[PDB]
């Protein structure tokens, strides 16, 4: 029922390392500031996603057993993981409580970005999907680190190994669900349901930033690698 | 081919 003494540890360790991450709120202070034009958005953008990466190499590096791994299996999670991992931090960063107006001004200012209308749809479909679990800072942490050590991810040789070192971060994960919301003992199941519609973010990413309002779509040697692009 | 993806794995 309770977490365990090593659970506490566990969480408390995955807390710690994602805390590294990009303040949520120097990201949206920039974009509710001023406008900027499809151009400046797509180089914000690529930026942002850039350091993503780095720091998502970082989180992972940290991940229990992860550096015991086949080597090859390491860059296959990540490549796997990259693009769903940035999407569950956007969902993330567009559902922190902010003060009247702001987020209606957020999203009038991600819609007008440069993303075609296409991509537009699902995209808030998504976010407003996660915002309806009320996810807390440990939850998403622990969402993080279930999505990137994903045994089912195409490359895997050793699906059992990636799978022993999932299971103990699904428990912890459950544990909080009972625990935060004891009225809704669906909460865990729906908290896992949100992964596949996120798994639908791989097929069309690369569209999505092609299909962006910009005369030429310039991206970073890491991106080029990470987003296949 | 992914060779930053393993420098930044190998560091
Ligand atoms: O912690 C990090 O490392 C980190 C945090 C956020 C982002 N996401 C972004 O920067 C882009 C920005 C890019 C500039 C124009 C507006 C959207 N972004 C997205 C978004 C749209 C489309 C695509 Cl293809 C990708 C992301 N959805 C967003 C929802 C938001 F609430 C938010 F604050 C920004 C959002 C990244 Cl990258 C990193």
């Amino acid at each position: 029922m309770e977490l365990t003494p090593d659970q506490q540890t566990l969480l408390h360790f995955i807390m710690d390392s994602y805390n590294k991450q990009r303040m949520p709120q120097e990201i949206t202070n920039k974009i509710l500031k001023e406008a900027f034009s499809a151009e400046e958005n797509f180089l914000i953008l690529t930026e942002m996603a850039t350091n993503h990466v780095q720091v998502l190499v970082e989180f992972t590096k940290k991940l229990p057993g992860f550096q015991t791994l086949d080597h090859e299996d390491q860059i296959a999670l990540l490549k796997g993981s990259a693009v769903e991992a940035m999407f569950l931090r956007s969902a993330e960063i567009f559902n922190k409580k902010l003060p009247s107006g702001h987020s209606d001004l957020l999203e009038a200012r991600i819609r007008n970005s440069g993303i075609s209308d296409e991509y537009i749809t699902p995209m808030f479909s998504f976010y407003k999907s996660i915002g309806e679990l009320k996810m807390t800072q440990e939850e998403y942490a622990l969402l993080t680190a279930i999505v990137i050590l994903s045994p089912d991810r195409q490359y895997i040789k050793d699906r059992e190994a990636v799978e022993k070192l999932q299971e103990p971060l699904l428990d912890v994960l459950q544990k909080l669900c009972k625990i935060h919301q004891p009225e809704n003992p669906q909460h865990f199941a729906c908290l896992l349901g949100r992964l596949t519609e996120l798994r639908t973010f791989n097929h069309h990413h690369a569209e999505m930033l092609m299909s962006w309002r910009v005369n030429d779509h310039k991206f970073t040697p890491l991106l080029c690698e990470i987003w296949d692009v | 081919d992914h060779q930053l993806l393993r420098y930044l794995l190998d560091k």
